[PDB]
RNA sequence: AGCCAGGAUGUUGGCUUAGAAGCAGCCAUCAUUUAAAGAAAGCGUAAUAGCUCACUGGUCGAGUCGGCCUGCGCGGAAGA
């Protein structure tokens, strides 16, 4: 009823976009704000609406003109339906109408395949064609029985069906906890093989629990009807249960202790940096995902293994935006909320040689350790590289493992802003000694000076992360999106098509990638979807290297 | 403060442990232990002699 | 439009009018290549 | 020699017959499957030999598949199996990089029962010698 | 200058190419058939692109193009 209610023109999309079989399966009389009545092909009946509060409608005959409009529709629907039953086919070319309860069944039992999808119509605000798809309900939409058994697995291993027969073993699935005020936890499920009862006992596999069910309950449009079971194919709530949390698979109190599929992997695609203000507010977080986590697994909580903070696991902006009320209302938390870091590393460009002193000669525990290496560059992505190059012996035998643990050591705190200081080789070609006083420690330091030395003398570099995308997206939108990714600090790959889709794959830097998700459903009005992988580190353009001097 | 027995743990800033009581004479100010698995607080892996100390759930043998 | 000193011819679609007493560029390509006051 | 409708030109040999990674999904995203690329594909593809890059006609209509008549492959497809390097510029007028010649390419060059420019067999010869120096070559012809 | 036309062949061009098939990038800027068509002019696709160009035919039918020397003018030009 709304201006441009075109309903072919769905059509000619429900075939132009995912490109199924649908079937026109009724015909609007009075085109938009001229919403009279309607017509079903499949039956030739046609019904009316006088007005828009549900009340007035009626079932009269097409209305003079129109009439023609049908019969061809009504053709191609029975012509439809004959892809199903060659009963509808033959009766077809032979001059017969199929009978009204053969033509349904074929349309049923073409649906229910996923070959067909019978399309209806009706302004639902003003009450029309409602009473009429409540029909096609039924008519049309598969029962508890048409539908494929689900697979579970015994406590030995192995796949098998669960048949919807309400007398085998008990099999129910959960899917929704909700607190009610007047009777508790209610655990919405639906069942699979035999029957819930009331005032029984069952058993949870997935965690290990022995759940008391007291009562079962239906929820009516409009009360708490309480009944007393629910039969295989069945849905409804039950009090009691205390450990069942989503997806539990609950059996028998002796049932095959077995537990079904349910597996789904829907991760993420768009975090948030949250740190707690002061370490008062970091603790009512705590708390927050400890139940938040619980009534609604459709998150990740992290702390970044390398800085504190931690990370909010989301689905979409939105998603983790309105956490961010709750979490901070319902919760009374007001923390941080900006963005993630990014895991440096430090190295250096050119290869140096510099002295490693120590001695401390006073008067007894001398402390004399002295050594020279040979610091060398490495391929971005080489590791670490030492270098046992002494002739002799003029560094001991015994000191060697604690000059290295020296330089080892000292590699954590770049001597740019204080990261990983890595890829590079290490060669201890020399250092010299003293009979007493040396120490496996004094060498420890000496060597972890050699090293504090040769990469402020090499010029440093501020390595960064580099990821590895693959946006899937209709070449349609592909112009822009690959754009946007060069100016993005990025260097495209490639695109090799897949199904009616295609593939980008490139790498970036995880700083200009934040919050890619509501960038890439930008280009894409929805139509676009990637993924993410590290690779390796390197340079920053100079003019980010005194711009992370922080 | 707590102790962390056992080797290697996997806690950090913001896990919610359990802890008992149990000095530690050696540390000073550390007058309790924290529970190996308890809350966030993991078992030791690998563990196999006192495994009820430590958090540590009998190997499916 | 810019307005300003020195107006040019910029894309080859670019013409040079006058009117009134003033020197524009049209464009038709080109909205950018608007100008006046040359 | 009609009008616009239907064809692509994206592969990576007749060795491969339908591959997803460097192509796939849209190897048939409009009217052409992703599936019957060893059918009307390998309706003649290893009868003779799957290892020369080649695309093919796409011909489409609303017929269920497609009549693609298939055909020809490139000419630096032939400077890797053929002539010279299975890569090839590396750096390509800092110096002659490789080189080729005359013989080099001839019944190599002179296979092709369907295309090229002229009876003249001197003519579509050398027709096919620069794209062998679109990569910087010395001409041992 | 309009207008009615053509705008190609190796070549989807080899290529540190994830995908390029002229395009920030690759290098050179050579090379087939024609009336003539640029391994390149463009706003610019997920890529095949669709659509105009530099360059060529027809039409029309006598003028047309823009450097130099000089005169007078025009914009550049807002204050209590």
């Amino acid at each position: 009823d709304k201006t441009g209610a075109d309903l072919w023109l769905v059509i000619r999309t429900m075939q132009e976009r995912l490109g199924a079989r649908p079937v026109v399966m009724q015909l609007p009389i009075g085109r938009e704000d001229t919403f009279s009545g309607i017509i079903d092909v499949l039956r030739m009946k046609a019904y009316t609406y006088g007005n828009d509060l549900g009340t007035d409608i009626r079932e009269i005959p097409i209305p003079e003109e129109y009439l023609d409009q049908a019969r061809e529709y009504h053709e191609k629907l029975v012509e439809v339906a004959a892809d199903f039953d060659e009963n509808i086919m033959l009766k077809y070319l032979e001059g017969e109408e199929p009978t009204e309860e053969e033509l349904v069944a074929a349309i049923r039992k073409g649906t229910i395949d996923l070959k067909i999808t019978p399309v209806f119509l009706g302004s639902a605000l003003k009450n029309k064609g409602v009473q009429l798809l409540l029909d096609a309900v039924v008519d049309y939409l598969p029962s508890p029985l048409d539908i494929p058994p689900i697979k579970g697995t015994t406590p030995e291993g192995e796949v098998v069906e669960i048949h919807p027969d309400p007398n085998g073993p008990l099999a129910a699935l959960a899917f929704k906890i909700m607190a009610d005020p007047y009777v508790g936890r209610l655990t919405f499920i639906r069942v699979y093989s035999g029957t819930l009862t009331s005032g029984s006992y069952v058993y949870n596999t997935t965690k290990g629990r022995k759940e008391r069910v007291a009562r079962l309950l239906r929820m009516h449009a409009n009360h708490r009807e309480e009944v007393e079971e629910l039969k295989a194919g069945d849905l409804g709530a039950v009090v009691g249960l205390k450990e069942t949390i989503t997806g539990d698979t609950l059996v028998g109190e002796d049932a095959p202790r077995v537990i079904l599929e349910s597996i789904e992997v829907p991760e993420p695609v768009i975090d948030v940096a949250i740190e707690p203000k002061t370490k008062a507010d970091q603790e009512k977080l705590s708390q927050a995902l400890a139940r938040l986590a619980e009534e609604d697994p459709t998150f990740r909580v992290s702390t970044h293994p390398e800085t504190g903070q931690t990370i909010i696991s989301g689905m979409g902006e939105l998603h983790l935006e309105i956490i961010v009320d709750r979490l901070k209302r319902e919760f009374k938390v007001d923390a941080n909320v900006g963005k993630p870091q990014v895991a440096y590393r430090e190295t250096i460009t050119k290869p140096v040689d510099v002295e490693g002193k120590f001695i401390r000669q006073t008067g007894g525990r001398g402390q004399y350790g002295h050594v020279k290496i040979k610091v060398e560059p490495l391929p971005r992505g080489s590791g670490f590289e030492f270098v046992n190059a002494i002739v002799g012996g003029v560094i001991p035998k015994e000191y060697i493992p604690a000059v290295q643990k020296g330089i080892e050591e000292a590699m954590q705190s770049g001597p740019l802003i204080g990261f990983p200081v890595v890829d590079i080789k290490v060669t201890l070609y020399d250092g010299s000694y003293h009979e007493v006083d040396s120490s496996e420690m004094a060498f420890k330091i000496a060597g972890s000076m050699a090293i504090k030395e040769a990469v402020q003398k090499g010029d440093p570099v501020i390595l960064e992360p580099i990821m590895r995308v693959e946006v899937t997206t209709p070449e349609e939108y592909m112009g822009d999106v690959i754009g946007d990714l060069n100016a993005r600090r990025g260097q495209i790959l490639g695109m090799e098509p897949r199904g009616n889709a295609q593939v980008i794959r490139a790498f970036v830097p995880l700083a200009e990638m934040f919050g890619y998700a509501t960038d890439l459903r930008s280009k894409t009005q929805g139509r676009g979807s990637f993924v993410m992988f590290f690779d390796h580190y390197q340079e920053v353009p100079k003019q980010v290297q005194e711009k992370l001097i922080k | 403060t707590s102790y962390i027995g056992g080797e290697g743990h996997n806690l950090q800033e913001h896990s919610v442990i359990l802890i008992r009581g149990g000095r530690v004479k050696d540390l000073p100010g550390v007058r309790y232990h924290t529970v190996r698995g308890a809350l966030d607080c993991s078992g030791v892996k690998d563990r196999k002699q006192a495994r009820s100390k430590y958090g540590v759930k009998r190997p499916k043998a | 439009m810019k307005v300003r000193a020195s107006v040019k011819k910029l894309c080859r679609n670019c013409k040079i009018v006058k009117r009134d007493g003033v020197i524009r560029v049209i464009c038709s390509a080109e909205p950018k290549h608007k100008q006046r006051q040359g | 020699a009609k009008k616009v409708q239907a064809y692509v030109k994206l592969q990576v040999a007749a060795g491969m017959a339908n591959p997803s990674p460097p192509v796939g999904p849209a190897l048939g995203q409009q009217g052409v499957n992703i599936m019957e690329f060893c059918k009307a594909f390998n309706a003649k593809t290893d009868s003779i030999e799957k290892g020369l890059p080649i695309p093919v006609v796409i011909t489409v209509y609303a017929d269920r598949s497609f009549t693609f008549v298939t055909k020809t492959p490139p000419a630096a497809v032939l400077l890797k199996k053929a002539a010279g390097i299975k890569s090839g510029s590396g750096k390509p007028n800092k110096d002659k990089v490789g080189k080729i010649s005359r013989a080099q390419l001839q019944e190599i060059a002179q296979t092709k029962a369907a295309d090229m420019t002229g009876a003249d067999i001197e003519a579509m010869t050398r027709s096919i010698e620069g794209t062998a120096r679109s990569m910087g070559l010395v001409v041992e012809d």
